[PDB]
């Protein structure tokens, strides 16, 4: 695990995805903080997202656990951070980097899933009230991740 | 008309030959012809935004020498 | 044409050992992993990393 | 650990396409023809050209 | 203890970790473990002359850095 | 096919094996010339011997023709020069070259087989006596390959 941990932080320092960084905690090359500044022109915008990223020891055979610090308004996402998402669970890739995991998160923030939701409430008010979602979105944004 | 680059899922870059007209689809089509990767299983990202089948490199805003981000289908839930 | 500059970068997951463990679907395969690596994938019920096609067989691959 | 340097070179029976019909026999396979070349042999019943192990299949092969 | 070097059917060269007293036989064991060729498909050249199964690399007066030439197995008829 | 024998002449050009040589007869590079000479130790040793080869359209799918234009006593080469070795015919590769045959070539003449001749009074002398089998082949090396 540990070569390829080095090889990801290695490619994050020479080539990281637009909006998303990610690097060890301090000593511990199994324990990351990641941040994802919020997409351009989505209600996330001017917030910056930190996560947390405990890689197993059989990475990348295991998904890393990633769950956000900083609170956020999404259908996906709960209050504890905890992210419903089939990559960090059975369809996760040893292909998969955490470059690539931040950038898929970062696609989930613009493109919800409302359908098969983790906060029934949030995904009510996604499907019909776009801009009532966007504006608690939005004040969630500035109260929490600015 | 343009070249635009694919990061594939391993950090791979690959160059397209492509019209600012051309379907998501069919760009999909060409990683499939290139990498063997069938489109259901593509996920293209430019400027954080997931690339939808039915509309276009221009819809985006995709210009000569823009790198397109490859990863795996996903499902929030 | 175009060839396979890549064929000589690491196995994408222990980062170490040659690309030599080809993971078969179908008519066809993809080589990104060594053998070592690419039998704990089979052996631990994974698709395949790149196309989540399942892995029929993998074949220990040489360059003659 | 010894790469692969010789996968970029040209299919050795059209010296054209590149090196991506591996041929499939048992647990191992032969990659230094194209698909097209590795068609050929196995449509004809011919062995491998290297090793003359039965050619089970003929695989597509990608570097991704 | 040396170092010899092969010249295999596509013309590649490959290096081989032997003993002078290493039977014909380990050496083809050896090249199938680098190349999957079996054995009995090895004919291994030195000069002109076949390398027979039960003799050794000393038997053909072969020292550090010699070159072998691999050919498929043949029979005169 | 031209593009292959192409390929294989500019190896021999750049790369010249020791003891064997070939090359196209004129503007016809379907059709080589080759000469190898007599293995050390052989009954064939300061000899040289030249043949013929004729590339199939389709090769290397199919054999090279190969037949000695030099007179040679073998038991599996004949006075027409015919060569019967399981490689130039159902035992051929697609991987064989010249340089590869011609190499082979040379290893049959020092490892006959007289039990499934070409030549089978020239296989009786090989059976049941050596030096007179080797004082004729010493013979016919001077009388025709010197
Ligand atoms: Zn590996
Ligand atoms: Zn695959
Ligand atoms: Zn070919
Ligand atoms: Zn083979």
């Amino acid at each position: 695990a540990l070569k390829r941990i080095h090889k990801e932080l290695n490619d994050l320092a020479r080539d990281p995805p637009a909006q998303c960084r990610a690097g060890p905690v301090g000593d511990d090359m199994f324990h990351w903080q990641a941040t994802i500044m919020g997409p351009n022109d989505s209600p996330y915008q001017g917030g910056v997202f930190f996560l947390t990223i405990h890689f197993p020891t059989d990475y990348p055979f295991k998904p890393p656990k990633v769950a956000f610090t900083t609170r956020i308004y999404h259908p996906n996402i709960n209050s504890n951070g905890s992210i419903k998402l089939d990559i960090l669970r059975s369809q996760w890739s040893p292909a998969l980097t955490i470059s690539k995991v931040l950038l898929s998160i970062c696609s989930l923030l613009c493109d919800p899933n409302p359908d098969d939701p983790l906060v029934p409430e949030i995904a009510r008010i996604y499907k019909t009230d776009r801009e009532k979602y966007n504006r608690i979105a939005r004040e969630w944004t500035q109260k929490y991740a600015m | 008309s343009m070249q635009i680059f694919v990061k594939t899922l391993t950090g791979k870059t690959i160059t397209l030959e492509v019209e600012p007209s051309d379907t998501i689809e069919n760009v999909k089509a060409k990683i499939q012809d290139k990498e063997g990767i069938p489109p259901d299983q593509q996920r293209l990202i430019f400027a954080g935004k997931q690339l939808e089948d039915g509309r276009t490199l221009s819809d985006y805003n995709i210009q000569k020498e823009s790198t397109l981000h490859l990863v795996l289908r996903l499902r929030g839930g | 044409p175009s060839f396979p500059h890549n064929a000589i970068e690491p196995c994408v997951i222990c980062q170490t050992r040659p690309k030599n463990g080809c993971i078969v679907h179908g008519k066809t395969g993809h080589l990104m992993a060594c053998f070592t690596c690419a039998k704990k994938l089979k052996k631990r019920n994974k698709p395949c990393p790149v196309c989540r096609q399942p892995i029929q067989m993998i074949v220990l691959t040489y360059f003659p």
